[PDB]
């Protein structure tokens, strides 16, 4: 390259939820976000562009609702995750030789 | 200018995935236990290991320990690594993540991997993953 | 179709800079970010996935430096933009019929 | 069945509205620098979004009352025959606030108008906010890859 990079470039911040919201979990099987993240990593981690995969994670988490909770006002409530990209290129995890 | 340009991912190593897993907290923080986090930790360990990452897990570190460990990884050479992954499984408050005993400014943690502090990750992806609540609002359901 | 959506889903927040940083401009020709956004919209708006396009915007803005400024401490400084996706699907602006 | 290639439905009668709030000058007592060249940004965004099929609606140097009325109005019209919604702010900011001519507005008040429970006709559809504003007082520094 001819060009310098900003020191803050090529960061990707992947959050379970947008600012100001509660995140959710199954009783003991783990968080909505990490469960769906891991499922998409298992199926697509080695092929899809990572932010393309994080978008699938957003859709999977968006399908869930709170079925049981001690706070009864949380029942039926929802969650969308949020990723913040300062990436400058396509990110793939193709199998390494 | 190539619209299809990909990060160079043909280095000797994929790189390190750091997982900070927080199940229990110092009693005086009055923070609920994170039952199921160990399933998340193990699940992320399998998935990132299968993608070629060297997965390094640390359970219920206090602020001093967490800051030492992450500073350490920031100061080792990533020159022969594709990228860096850092996972926090904990509670949060504003721009802070909780260790066992206290909260840490997330910008203190990401700041260690900025280009001026971590030369061997310049031009390479730095991926932060945070399972934490970011406030006290439940989002409400809607229909097409 | 069977599932409800979170009310906060399908938002995309596109920022000129990451939190805590100054954004930059040419003398009077406009901001770095909007100039590069508009160039990428002109070339790629009607074909590429929108977040894929915003990543190109991030690379273009990352190539710039401050050449002239009244604050001499800004000279040679850099900028990466940041987009925060709560999108659940691929977003294209293909020509409409 | 779960389709990784699923796209937003973008075959509605209209692309939709692109709202542009363009702020060049500010109420003197805010002591905010003029944003000379923002009108080039506004015009450039207007051409580009118009070519993608958007109905572009531009407003220059609105005060908080005017901006809040205009954006509330667009939030309450039907988008049912539109693909998506675009909202651009060209201004100064402070924390989670954007500046109108005379005062700052909480960004969450503005995006909140388009959440699914407030704007039913945009449920399932992309809501895209574009913000040209500084987000603090730090300059990012140049670096080069380790060879
Ligand atoms: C039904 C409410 S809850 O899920 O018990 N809870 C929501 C929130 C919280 O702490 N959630 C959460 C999500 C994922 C986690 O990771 C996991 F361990 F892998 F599952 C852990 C925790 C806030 C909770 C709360 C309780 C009391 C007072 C304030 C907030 C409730
Ligand atoms: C040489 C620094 S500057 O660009 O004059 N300026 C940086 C920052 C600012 O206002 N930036 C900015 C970026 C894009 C804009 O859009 C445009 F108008 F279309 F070009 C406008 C403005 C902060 C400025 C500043 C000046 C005085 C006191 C504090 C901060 C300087």
């Amino acid at each position: 390259s001819v060009y310098t990079l900003p020191a803050g470039a090529d960061f990707l911040m992947c959050y379970s939820v947008a600012e100001g919201y509660y995140s959710h979990r199954e009783t003991v099987n783990g968080s909505w976000y990490i469960q769906d993240l891991c499922e998409m990593l298992g199926k697509y981690g080695s092929s899809l562009e990572f932010t393309e995969l994080l978008t699938l994670v957003n859709r999977k988490v968006s399908q869930r609702r709170v079925d049981f909770c001690k706070d009864p006002s949380a029942i039926g409530k929802k969650q969308v995750p949020c990723f913040a990209s300062m990436l400058t290129k396509k990110l793939h995890f193709f199998p390494k030789s | 200018f190539d619209p299809a340009e990909k990060y160079k991912m043909d280095h000797r190593r994929r790189g390190i995935a750091l997982i900070f897993n927080h199940e229990r907290f110092f009693w005086h923080l009055t923070l609920p236990e994170r039952r199921g986090t160990c399933a998340d930790r193990d699940n992320l360990t399998r998935r990132f290991s299968d993608l070629g990452f060297e997965v390094k897990c640390f359970n219920d570190l206090k602020a001093e320990e967490l800051l030492l460990k992450i500073h350490e990884v920031s100061t080792v050479s990533h020159a022969d690594a594709d990228c860096f992954v850092c996972v926090f499984l904990s509670h949060g408050e504003g721009n802070h993540i909780y260790a066992y005993d206290a909260k840490i400014e997330i910008q203190t943690l990401t700041g260690l991997f900025k280009g001026d502090k971590c030369h061997s990750l310049v031009g390479k992806p730095k991926i932060f993953i945070i399972q934490a609540c970011r406030g006290n609002q439940h989002d409400v359901p809607v229909i097409p």
